[PDB]
Order: C-alpha cells, then structure tokens, then sequence
C-alpha cells in the first residue's frame, strides 16, 4: 500500500542523550553534539533499545544502559513476537515527543530482541559507532 | 505516518 | 570509513561514497515498512520493503532464497500444497511465521546496492555474534 514515513531516518540514541543533549521543542527537536565539537542533529525519528520495565496498555517504560525512556501508542504498531511485558529486550522506532524530565517517544514499531542476548551487549557500542560516522 | 505489513498501520504525525 | 569495515557499514556512508557500480555492503537494519505484498509471480518469491540502518532509508527487494527459508516453502512447494488440505495448512503456518519474521527482522543484511535505481537486493541475513561485538569494540579503538 501507499505508506508515509518520518522525513528523517531513525537515528540510534540513548535515553541520556535525549534527556541531556536535546534542545528545541515539539516538532523541532535537535540533538547537541557541542561536546564532540559538531553541529546539531535533527531529531524526529529515533531507534532506541532497552529492557521493558513497565507496560500499561499502549505505554511502556524501558531501560537502556544510560537511563529510562517512555513510549506511547504501542497499541497501533505492528505486532511481531509479543514482547510488551517486563523483562523483554526490545527495539523501538519512534518519534520524539519530550526529552525531560524523561524522554518520551510516539511509537512507530516495537520488536522483540530477546532471543539473542548479543543485541543487548552491542547496543551502546552501536550508538557510539553510528554517532562517530555522522558528519 | 503509515506503515504496511500485510495491513495498514496508521500512526500520529 | 571503508565499505568493508566489519562488522557492518552504514547506508549514509555508502551513498556519500557515490558509487558508480553495483556494490555489496553489509548493514545492520530493520524493516520500517513493507511496500508490496508477497509475490510468487515469475515462479519465485519476492517482496519489496523500506529498511533503515539508523542512517538512511533504502528500498529493497528480498531474494527468493531468504523468503523460501522464512516460509519453509518454495513457490513450487506452495503450488503443490494447494493440492492437499493438510499440506496447505502447513504452508499457511509457514506464511504466518514469515510475516512475523519480517515484522521482527533486525539483523545484518548483505545488500546489493544499485546506485542507478537507488534500491538494493537483500542477498543474505545474518544474526549478530560475539565476533561482531569484538569488531565494533576494535573499530571504536577499545
């Protein structure tokens, strides 16, 4: 069918990066890279990963190695292997709605990563490696 | 936003 | 950044290199959306999609071999299964498994990128392993 996606790609990020480096506001989110001496990144869509620590209808709270983040609207996204219960390790594609006190995403997808623990080992390194290769 | 996976998924933009 | 740097490279880096010829790279990606139905036309399976590796979106087609392996059935086997209710029931099961696997797919994808058509064929899927982790640590100079 005729699909419609966020204009920009789902950048990989950590909760703390949103919580502390994002600025701008709803619909104009940008991530500071002042520390690495580089220009703002555009922050609509993100790729985030974590352990589910709370699930409630279509909201979840998730923990990545840097902190917690929330996701809304999961009742709408494609259902793979069911994984919206505490303890599952999952990826989320979402759009950024708020950054603090706690990062919050509107969900686009959530998919299980639990059946290979090596995803979780790699995630923080993945975020760092991807950030190094964006100019 | 709209995805397709064997059916349409409407998401808020 | 090299297009052969393990464990995977990025689509944005591929595109910036402005390749003149069809190029194989390996990326870590998921399916954002499918862009057509599963097709058996031509006697083989195909299905189109948009994937992301976190750096770009890419239109792709998946090779017959991948979809045969997700479904558990070739196109000939699917046709043969229409000749017997019990077997056809097994194909429907295989089809649900495949639909689910495409929804949840998040892995290393070897892709053949045609820069003239800005799209690619996915040739192979691979799950991540400790070597991938080690290669990422080494690339990050850790």
């Amino acid at each position: 069918a005729g699909v419609r996606l966020p204009r920009s790609p789902p950048l990989k990020v950590l909760a703390e990066q949103l919580r502390r480096d994002a600025e701008g506001g709803p619909g104009a989110w940008r991530l500071s890279r002042a520390a690495a001496g580089r220009g703002p990144l555009d922050l609509a869509a993100v790729w985030m990963q974590g352990r589910v620590v709370m699930a409630d209808r279509g909201e979840a709270r998730l923990r990545d190695p840097s902190g917690d983040f929330s996701v809304r609207g999961l009742e709408r996204v494609p259902r793979g292997r069911p994984c919206l219960v505490p303890g599952k390790y999952v990826m989320v594609m979402g759009v950024v709605q708020a950054c603090s006190p706690e990062p919050c995403l509107q969900a686009v997808k959530m998919t299980d990563l639990s059946d290979n623990p090596i995803h979780e080992s790699m995630w923080e390194l993945e975020v760092e490696d991807l950030h190094r290769n964006i100019p | 936003y709209r995805l397709w996976f064997f059916q349409t998924y409407k998401l808020p933009c | 950044m090299d297009l052969y740097s393990p464990p995977f490279v990025y689509l944005s880096v591929l595109m910036a290199s402005k390749p003149k010829e069809v190029t194989t790279v390996k990326v870590k990606a998921f399916i954002v959306t499918l862009t057509g139905n599963l097709s058996s036309s031509g006697g083989i399976w195909s299905i189109t999609a948009k994937v992301s590796d976190g750096t770009a979106y890419l239109d792709v087609d998946f090779v017959d071999e991948i979809l045969t392996s997700l479904i558990g059935f070739s196109v000939p086997e699917m046709k043969q299964s229409k000749k017997d209710p019990l077997q056809y029931q097994k194909f429907l099961e295989g089809l649900q498994k495949c639909q689910r696997d495409l929804i949840d797919l998040c892995c290393l994808m070897t892709i053949s990128f045609n820069p003239s058509l800005s799209k690619a064929m996915v040739l192979a899927l691979q799950d991540v392993n400790m070597e991938h982790l080690e290669n990422l640590k080494k690339r990050l100079n850790k």
